[PDB]
């Protein structure tokens, strides 16, 4: 219940199959149904336990398992008496984890975690509000992994659900448990932004980029911060809180001037440091979480009514629901702009702030939009679906699955007509007649466009050379020189910016006022601005020829006591002695090296004057000319949202496509070897031998109902023994679990559940913060996250084992420690920890090899269609179970200027199968790489990748397997310097042909060949 | 099994004895639930009789007929003038789709003779003359559809879907 | 275009090579496949297959273990390495002149049986040596390419 | 009756950052729309048909005092007639005998509809068999330096068709038809020329029905706009709604006005007439008659060859 | 109208061209030639109107106003131009020939496929109308050999067989007719079907590798290696120049075109890349 959702989220003690079936019989001993006394034990000093019914049907509506082990199976934990704690992965069925002598401990123990809560949480002053549950909801997990303790599984029998994802699961469902009591119209609430990628596009010089990219995620952050305090958290359902660098900034806000105390942040912060954050450069520091990690494809579950203080309505109001995210939206925009009208009235004397003050009145009707259309839908369940007039009812399993199907048919409804933004305004009367404001050039023609958004009129024009200073002065701008400066530094002449490009540019001069946006109805429009006049923190930002250039910044860095003499006459070696604090992790980890890392190389050693200097200055200090190019790495999951779904597109990419699921019953004789494998396995213990008896007798002989009328085989086994179980009714053992199963492999999904998501939701924030520390382990830059995609900028060397290294992570499979994600061979593995990964779900790259100065505009727009269109057009043979089959997903793509080469990453379907196939996940990446070193380390001449079009068309036309193995193993041993090395390829790369059909792309049509194409890339990109 | 039949809806008074059973099993095709009809079919490529309004089967696509889905066979004293078929739930053009069918579905057409006599020259007539939408109200959504006056409140609101729902061809001969 | 001789060529290498039993016979039809390309397009065609046939030695039983070649699949074309290394060749030349209807299957068959009709043959070459260098030329660079490859050096 | 306008090279109508589909090889600082806006057509006829009796107007009333209603404008293969579809930043092309089933795909079930929409965009879309976008780099020269002159770099996306292709308007009053036929022009884009060649192919001019297919930009008057872009599922079915600048005019040399409007080539319900009909009422409703009297509210009936506009 | 003279030309290649554009499909070429659409090579018609202009605007210099208004301003938009060009079409390149069963021997011989022919019809169809020179015998020429598509067909008789570019192999089905020569080369014109013309005319395009040497001690530099690709001498092109009377197109025509035959074209002109000679076809057919 309200303010009383802790009993949900706290039902059951993580160490709960440790004292079922006696797997721990002192915990039971020393204390002042059988698991449920230490739950009732440690749910106190706030409530009992709300088992009337509160918590009843959620956890039944919740777990999507009491329909699978059966109803009555499901609560006698007696039965199979399973002993052994198995965890297992709740996307693969045999992935497993052990757990042992690692648990809390009665009475002595118990308490050596419960009071740490009580050194942090009770001392502020507060009427047990839900801070407390917003201060629950995410360090209870913190607590449990500091305190050394192995999350356990949640049923002995079926254990794919960790405890912590049951309880939660729980937690989410109490809502609609709850609500449909009263006025009967809990809801499912779906917020979806448009044109995502289209608004990120539209920026330059990549501060526009990352803002953009930080807006697309704060503005809908935003809304949910007018909905995780009104009607509280545990709310947000898909994207989740459980690992999440805005909920933690959000909540160590929430804990100043609301529950504001020091010693606590102190005890939290560090821990919140650790296990969500990882990151040396906090939240502080910046006082902004540097990655915007908000996908936008976000979902939340509702109760259906509304609190106005101490007093909520239990009232209807059925569709008054949505236009109220949509005015939250709308006003957090003009939040926005409040807040940089008053910045610039406090900037209020300089330059680019003497324009935005300018602008800001020069127009404000237009700005009244936002510059990001939403798209909202809204799915309503009703008391008569849950209950027969009193009671849980029948088929309350299917309700949450149907309507999680209806609101994405509404969505893939809504995604038919495309709605740009810029439609929404306003300008027939403007663009009519003399009405437009232009500062600078007012063009005599009518208007111009902006070149950065390139759509929409313009309201700024710099002239693009006359001398560059004094048509400033003369065109209303400059007046002075004092000005013209921050005015040439933050807009390049020759630029033209429409309000909304002019406002990013804005931002990305001034970062800290999204916090204006990023607290949500916390603070006071006018306080956020004032500590941010207060302090001088400046921010800098990694440019395109600023990446470009990582590895000679690191050479001067090496060469640090041998250059600067040399130096020092054009202020490089000099020291800049303001703080500034880059969202760029390997900048933090340096410019403390004596070396001004805040400079622009373009100006420098990448101009056409002074290159001429520096390469001199390069050529006897040994160290290379620059490499002007940049990588540009995007990825994006296969089906991930139609993972949530439960189809098996994700399991079989390009054997089950998508358009299967019209007609299935073509493809079933695939759906079934999957499904009710996946069952058999799943659940561990000894109800092995009892879903297999079923598992075929939807058809075999018997019809519906038919094999719960013959098979008597164990159940009656599991029965008859002292005080168990008093109702002698044995059919509902299988009177109900066939037609679950029947469902199961009739409709050719996995039945999806409230758990089923927070699972994927906590699982997708893992493998967020793990690319995220990868990105940083590497050189690179982020830009973006979401679980679905990953977009950021990265040196030319480290792309490829960066996505070997990425692919393999985001299957929960590495080598080094991740900070504190201790990777596994399937799970995460926090500091006695083990989470799921998303091992079965494909991933697939995208990357551009992009030389600086090219229009960010479009390289962003080219990674995104060379992916899209690309993750849709090309195949390739992949071996279904020996025999080869053609799959669709799972690739990278390579771009460098036209020259394009798509790499596969699994090769063999059903992604994993065996603990061994992690080993050969990406692994045609780890052959280029050892090819890279024998042929930098000259071992293998150069000339290997110009002799390949020689063997192409034989390798090609040969569809023998040890012929074409001769072929290329000739082809490398001719170019081979030292003559007996035994570089050799997989010997099952032969034959794995790509076609890619309807489109005028060139691609190799061989693996071969797109190896070698791959590496020809990877070598120009770096001259 | 289970069956359902279509049933036109004109503006001629072709409609009042053309049913037979109200309910069939607990359930029919064309629901009504607090928003207005739902799983109106249309069949496309047929005209109609108006005078005794019969499906006048032409090969044009521009022609569209639409009517509501309910159970039963009509009146027992047909089927040889009539369209009796199976088809699995996939194959039929329903507007407004609700829920979901079981993939199969038996359902019956009031079917007419072409009539090779005379030249097809079509038009489409709309639901207008609130008139003719009240006295319709009655005669198919009451005895077809009890819950009327007892879960639809909202009578004005199943009014105007009638009047820019509904809609078909007629040959005008 | 000659796109698909590079599964002719692959075709007619599968047969040669396993129809030269001694391995020295393989090792000298590799020495064969790399020299005699060369000669083809500086010295000629004709001149080339005067010389090919003239260290050939057509006599009627290897001329029958080549029919056979160009039908069977076992076929043994034996003798001493120097020599049929030079007739393994002249079958690579006369494979690709049948398989792509250059010179006509059953004359070719015949003629190498009515030693009449084998000069005949030449003089039909004559008549198509102009036409068999163009078309060849990528099929001899396969072989020639398949031969390096799996043919180990000598 | 009937104009045929067949480019004799390919050639460039701007667009402003707007088709980003293709998976382009290099970039290009200008794509080009793929039919062109009916301005374009509309400023291509009155260029033949100038004089000096023109004086002062908003660029259309002087272009409205010199042509009958253009209707508005597809493609032409050889006998075939190709027609714009577009799903949202996702244009098509495809032929009369996939329109006809469509209004099934926009409302039957979730994958076959997925299926029916996949297989349309990618497989029986006729788009990459007809245009190759074609990049061309300009620059310029100064005589003294003989190099390239700094500054003056420019890169354009044209349109080049892989076979015989003509643009199929029809228009009224052969009055002028007569004066038209058998003559090349700049049709619209850097110096471009296309060939006029008129016949006489009578078509339907009038019908209702519930989906109509926009082949011409549907304007939206901005009065409605606020009460228009929130119940799109009530109007548009598939397509693609955003700002379009008109053009350039000629007259006065600048850019003639901006407005929401809906692509060419887009599943508009009859909902649409009844509002913008009973949307504007005023000088706003003479406006937008000047407006769709060159081509622009153009609808086509998805079963045959049938045109209509909004307001007449 | 605003078009009433039309002006179809053919662009004979003096030297070899290059009319370049940057490396965008690079078939392991970093310097193409200007493509079609389909791959032949062609003129952009900006390329070819600022090369002219640019040629016109130093042997003509007195007259920099008429070639100013007839060829658009520099920096005076305030008009726009009377004539334009047309992409240059390639109507005929040039290929080796080693000609079996021939009576008169030859080395080299034009090519053409029916594509172009087909681009060249659209051209001298969409000019007739205005044209009062009426072409009748050229277009009939043109519109008679695409009679025969999708035959190897020759504009001669004494070929009956070749083997063009040393690599491919025709049988040359005669004209069944007699056609007076297009052009006054008596060399023959071989109309080859497409995808075969495509491969004779693809390798009968001169590309090249060239490299950067070190002043100082005659060694290639690092990244200076890259590889451009010509069209061979003797190739033709095919153009109009369009018009709008203005009064000094009269003169433009009169003194200009008449007048000038040579020009410089397309890139390289210190390699000597881009003489091209300008014949008008009205005083030929
Ligand atoms: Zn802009």
């Amino acid at each position: 219940f309200l303010d009383y959702k802790i009993i949900a989220l706290l039902h059951d003690p993580p160490n709960k199959a440790w004292v079922i079936t006696g797997r721990a019989r002192n915990l039971t001993q020393q204390l002042s149904r059988k698991h449920e006394k230490v739950a009732k034990y440690i749910i106190n000093q706030l409530f009992g336990k709300n088992y009337s019914e509160k918590v009843d049907n959620a956890d039944k509506l919740a777990s999507s398992i009491d329909r699978y082990l059966g109803s009555i199976v499901y609560k006698e934990r007696s039965l199979f008496e399973n002993r052994s704690i198995f965890l297992k992965n709740i996307l693969l069925s045999n992935i497993q984890r052990d757990i042992g002598n690692l648990f809390p401990k009665d009475k002595s123990k118990l308490d050596n975690l419960i009071l740490e809560y009580k050194k942090l949480l009770n001392v502020i002053n507060k009427t047990n509000l839900i801070l407390k549950y917003q201060l629950f909801y995410l360090i209870y997990e913190l607590v449990w992994i500091d305190s050394k303790y192995e999350n356990t599984p949640s049923d002995t029998r079926n254990p794919t659900h960790t405890i912590f994802d049951h309880l939660y699961a729980t937690a989410a469902m109490m809502n609609w448990i709850l609500s449909l009591e009263k006025e009967a119209k809990g809801y499912l609430l779906g917020i979806d932004t448009i044109g995502v990628a289209d608004f990120i596009s539209k920026g330059r010089k990549t501060r526009d980029l990352w803002i953009s990219s930080y807006l697309v995620s704060a503005l809908l952050w935003y809304v949910i911060t007018w909905f995780i305090e009104e009607y509280g958290p545990d709310v947000i359902l898909f994207p989740s809180l459980r690992f999440n660098q805005f909920y933690a900034f959000y909540l160590l806000e929430k804990l100043r001037k609301e529950g504001v105390s020091e010693d606590v942040i102190d005890e939290i912060k560090e821990l919140i440091t650790k296990y969500i954050f990882n990151g040396d450069d906090l939240f502080e520091n910046l006082k902004i979480p540097p990655y915007p990690i908000i996908p936008g494809r976000i979902t939340l579950i509702l109760p259906g009514l509304i609190r106005e203080g101490e007093e909520y309505k239990k009232v209807q109001d059925d569709n008054c629901f949505i236009s109220k995210v949509k005015e939250r939206y709308n006003e957090g925009w003009r939040k926005l702009i409040e807040g940089l009208r008053c910045y610039s009235e406090r900037k209020r004397e300089d330059g680019f702030w003497n324009l935005v003050c300018r602008v800001l009145k020069l127009t404000e009707d237009l700005l009244q939009t936002t510059p990001l259309n939403i798209r909202v839908k809204q799915v309503s369940v009703t008391e008569d679906e849950i209950f027969n007039n009193n009671k849980l009812r029948s088929d309350s399993w299917k309700i949450y699955d149907n309507k999680y199907r209806q609101l994405v048919s509404e969505f893939k409804k809504s995604k038919l007509v495309k709605v740009t933004p810029e439609s929404r305004l306003k300008l027939f009367e403007l663009t009519k007649f003399d009405k437009l404001p232009q500062i600078g050039e007012k063009s005599k023609r009518g208007y111009e466009f902006c070149t950065s958004c390139g759509v929409l009129p313009a309201v700024v024009i710099m002239p693009k050379e006359d001398e560059l200073e004094k048509k400033l002065i003369d065109l209303g701008i400059a007046r002075d020189e004092k000005d013209v400066r921050s005015i040439k530094n933050m807009i390049s002449p020759g630029e033209r910016l429409c309000p909304w490009c002019l406002v990013k540019r804005a931002l990305g001069a001034e970062p800290r006022l999204m916090r204006i946006l990023l607290l949500g109805d916390l603070y006071s429009v006018e306080k956020i601005v004032n500590e941010i006049v207060s302090r001088d923190v400046k921010i800098e930002i990694p440019s395109t020829s600023d990446i470009a250039s990582i590895k000679t910044f690191e050479e001067m860095i090496e060469k640090k006591n041998e250059i600067c003499e040399d130096l020092k006459e054009e202020e490089v070696c000099e020291k800049p002695s303001e703080s500034v604090l880059s969202m760029w992790q390997w900048f933090n980890k340096n410019y403390y090296n004596g070396i001004n890392l805040t400079i622009d190389p373009e100006e420098y050693w990448f101009s056409e004057k002074r290159r001429r200097y520096y390469f001199s200055v390069f050529r006897r200090h040994r160290i290379t000319f620059p490499s002007p190019y940049y990588a540009l790495v995007r990825a994006d999951s296969d089906y991930l949202g139609d993972l949530l779904e439960g189809k098996l597109t994700p399991y079989l990419a390009g054997i089950i496509d998508s358009g299967d699921y019209a007609n299935i019953s073509e493809k079933k004789e695939e759906v079934n070897k999957l499904l009710e494998e996946y069952l058999v396995n799943a659940g561990s213990g000894s109800i092995v031998d009892y879903v297999k008896t079923v598992l075929k007798c939807i058809r075999e002989n018997l019809n519906k109902c038919s094999c719960a009328e013959k098979i008597y085989s164990n159940e009656v086994a599991k029965v008859m023994f002292r005080v168990n179980v008093e109702k002698a009714n044995v059919e509902e053992e299988v009177k109900n679990s066939l037609e679950y199963f029947e469902t199961i492999l009739n409709e050719g999904r996995i039945i999806v559940t409230p758990a089923w998501h927070v699972s994927i939701s906590s699982a997708l924030n893992r493998g967020l913060l793990v690319e995220l520390e990868l990105v940083n382990k590497h050189k690179g830059f982020v830009i973006y996250a979401g679980g679905d995609d990953l977009l950021a900028m990265l040196p030319v060397d480290e792309v490829l084992d960066f996505i070997k290294e990425s692919r393999r992570a985001f299957a929960g499979f590495g080598t080094e420690k991740l900070g504190n994600m201790c990777l596994e061979n399937g799970f995460v593995r926090i500091n006695n920890a083990y989470y799921p990964s998303l091992p079965i779900v494909g991933r697939s790259y995208s990357v551009i090899i992009a030389h600086y100065a090219d229009p960010l505009f479009f390289v962003i727009n080219d990674s995104y269609n060379l992916l899209e269109e690309g993750k849709e057009i090309i195949r390739y043979r992949v071996m279904y179970n020996g025999e080869y089959k053609d799959a669709k997903k799972d690739v990278a793509i390579f771009r460098y200027q036209g020259l394009t080469s798509v790499i596969p990453l699994s090769l063999k379907r059903p992604i994993v199968s065996s603990v061994s196939d992690f080993n050969e996940i990406a692994s045609i990446i780890d052959v280029i790489l050892e090819l890279k070193k024998r042929i930098d380390e000259g071992r293998i001449s150069v000339s290997l990748l110009y002799d390949y079009e020689k063997y192409k068309h034989l390798i090609v036309a040969s569809d023998e397997k040890y012929l074409t193995e001769f072929l290329v193993k000739d082809w490398i041993k001719r170019n081979s310097l030292r003559k007996h090395v035994e570089f050799t390829i997989d010997e099952k790369l032969y034959g794995v042909r790509l076609t890619i059909e309807n489109y005028p792309i060139k691609i190799p049509n061989d693996l071969i060949s797109n190896i070698v194409y791959t590496l020809r890339i990877i070598y120009g990109g770096e001259k | 099994s289970t069956q359902r039949e279509y049933v036109f809806i004109p503006i001629t008074n072709s409609i009042t004895i053309d049913v037979k059973i109200t309910i069939g099993g607990s359930d029919h095709i064309t629901n009504i639930d607090e928003r207005g009809i739902h799983n109106v079919l249309v069949i496309t490529g047929y005209a109609v009789d108006e005078k005794n309004g019969r499906l006048v089967p032409t090969l044009d696509p521009c022609d569209y007929v639409k009517g509501i889905l309910v159970a039963g066979t009509p009146q027992q004293a047909q089927s040889n003038d009539f369209l009796t078929l199976k088809l699995p739930a996939n194959k039929l053009y329903l507007i407004r789709k609700k829920g979901n069918i079981s993939d199969d579905l038996k359902i019956y057409i009031p079917y007419s003779s072409p009539d090779a006599r005379n030249s097809m020259k079509t038009k489409p007539v709309s639901i207008s003359d609130d008139t003719i939408v009240n006295n319709i109200i009655k005669e198919v959504f009451d005895k077809i559809y009890n819950i009327t006056q007892k879960e639809k409140v909202k009578i004005e609101k199943v009014k105007e879907d009638i009047k820019e729902l509904f809609s078909y061809y007629a040959l005008e001969q | 275009l000659y796109e698909e001789d590079y599964k002719l060529a692959l075709e007619a290498f599968k047969k040669v090579f396993n129809a030269l039993t001694h391995y020295g016979a393989k090792q000298a039809f590799r020495s064969r496949a790399r020299d005699l390309v060369e000669e083809i397009y500086n010295s000629g065609f004709i001149p080339t297959f005067f010389y090919i046939i003239s260290k050939a030695e057509l006599n009627s039983d290897s001329l029958d273990s080549l029919i056979s070649l160009f039908s069977s699949d076992n076929a043994i074309l034996r003798g001493s390495d120097e020599n049929v290394s030079y007739s393994a060749y002249l079958f690579i030349i006369l494979y690709y002149l049948i398989k792509r209807g250059i010179i006509e299957q059953k004359f070719l068959i015949q003629a190498l049986r009515c030693e009449k009709t084998r000069l005949d043959l030449i003089d039909k070459l004559y008549n198509l040596a102009p036409i068999i260098s163009a078309k060849i030329r990528t099929y001899l660079l396969a072989i020639k390419r398949l031969s390096e490859a799996l043919i180990e050096a000598r | 009756k009937r104009v045929l306008i067949k480019p004799l090279e390919p050639l460039m109508f701007r667009s402003q950052g707007e088709f980003e589909p293709l998976i382009t090889g290099s970039h290009t600082a200008a794509q080009s729309l793929i039919i062109p806006r009916p301005s374009t057509i509309a400023g291509m006829l009155g260029y033949i048909l100038f004089n000096k009796s023109s004086g002062t107007g908003d660029w259309l009333s002087d272009l409205t005092n010199l042509l009958a209603t253009i209707y508005g404008t597809f493609i032409e293969t050889n006998g075939e007639y190709l027609f714009p579809l577009r799903m949202g930043n996702h244009l098509a092309l495809v032929d009369q005998q996939h329109l006809i089933n469509l209004p099934t795909l926009l409302e039957k079930e979730y994958e076959r509809r997925e299926k029916g929409i996949y297989e349309l965009f990618y497989d029986k879309n006729k788009l990459f068999q007809i245009i190759n976008h074609q990049d061309r780099i300009g620059i310029s020269i100064d005589k003294s330096t003989r190099t390239v002159k700094e500054h003056y770099l420019y890169s354009a996306r044209y349109l080049a068709f892989k076979k015989e292709v003509n643009y199929v308007i029809f228009i009224d009053n052969d009055a002028i038809s007569d004066k038209i036929n058998g003559k090349i022009v700049n049709f619209g884009g850097e110096n471009r020329i296309a060939k006029l060649e008129v016949d006489d192919y009578k078509v339907d001019t009038s019908i209702e029905e519930e989906y109509y297919l926009a082949l011409s930009p549907i304007l939206i008057p901005d009065e409605a706009l606020d009460n228009f872009l929130d119940n799109i599922s009530d109007y548009v079915a598939m397509g693609k709604v955003d700002k379009i600048s008109l053009g350039f005019d000629i007259a006065n040399t600048k850019r003639k006005e901006m407005l929401t409007a809906i692509l060419e080539g887009s599943i508009v319900k009859r909902s649409i007439i009844d509002f913008i009909k009973n949307e504007i009422k005023n000088d706003l409703r003479y406006r937008f008659s000047k407006y769709e009297k060159i081509g622009y509210n153009t609808l086509m009936s998805l079963c045959k060859l049938a045109l209509r506009k909004i307001l007449s | 109208p605003y078009y009433a003279f039309a002006e179809p030309f053919f662009i004979h290649a003096i030297t070899h061209l290059h009319v370049g554009s940057g490396s965008s499909v690079e078939e392991e070429i970093a310097l193409p030639f200007q493509r079609d659409e389909l791959g032949y090579p062609t003129i952009y018609a900006s390329s070819l109107k600022g090369a002219i202009k640019s040629f016109l605007l130093k042997e003509f210099p007195d007259k920099r106003d008429v070639i100013y208004k007839v060829l658009g301003e520099d920096e005076n938009p305030e008009e726009a131009s009377l004539g334009t060009f047309l992409d240059a079409i390639l109507f005929a390149i040039p290929s080796r020939i080693i000609e079996i069963d021939s009576a008169k021997p030859y080395v080299w011989v034009y090519v053409t496929t029916y594509e172009l022919l087909k681009k060249v019809k659209l051209y001298l169809d969409s000019i007739s109308q205005l044209s009062n020179a009426s072409f009748s015998n050229l277009k009939n020429k043109i519109d008679t050999i695409l009679a025969k598509e999708g035959k190897n067909i020759t504009l001669d008789s004494d070929l009956k067989s070749a083997i063009l570019n040393e690599d491919f192999y025709v049988e040359l089905e005669a004209l069944n007719n007699k056609i007076p020569s297009i052009i006054n080369a008596g060399v023959p014109l071989l109309v080859l079907e497409d995808s075969i013309g495509r491969e004779v005319i693809n390798r009968s395009l001169i590309r090249v590798r060239r490299i950067r040497i070190d002043r100082d001690k005659k060694v290639v530099e690092t990244g200076g290696l890259w590889s451009e690709e010509y069209v061979p001498m003797k190739t033709i092109f095919f153009s109009v120049l369009l018009g709008k009377e203005s009064k000094e197109s009269a003169i433009f025509a009169s003194c200009i075109l008449r007048n000038l035959r040579y020009v410089i074209l397309g890139g390289k002109e210190t390699i000597g890349k881009g003489i091209v000679e300008l014949r008008w076809v009205k005083d030929v057919i």
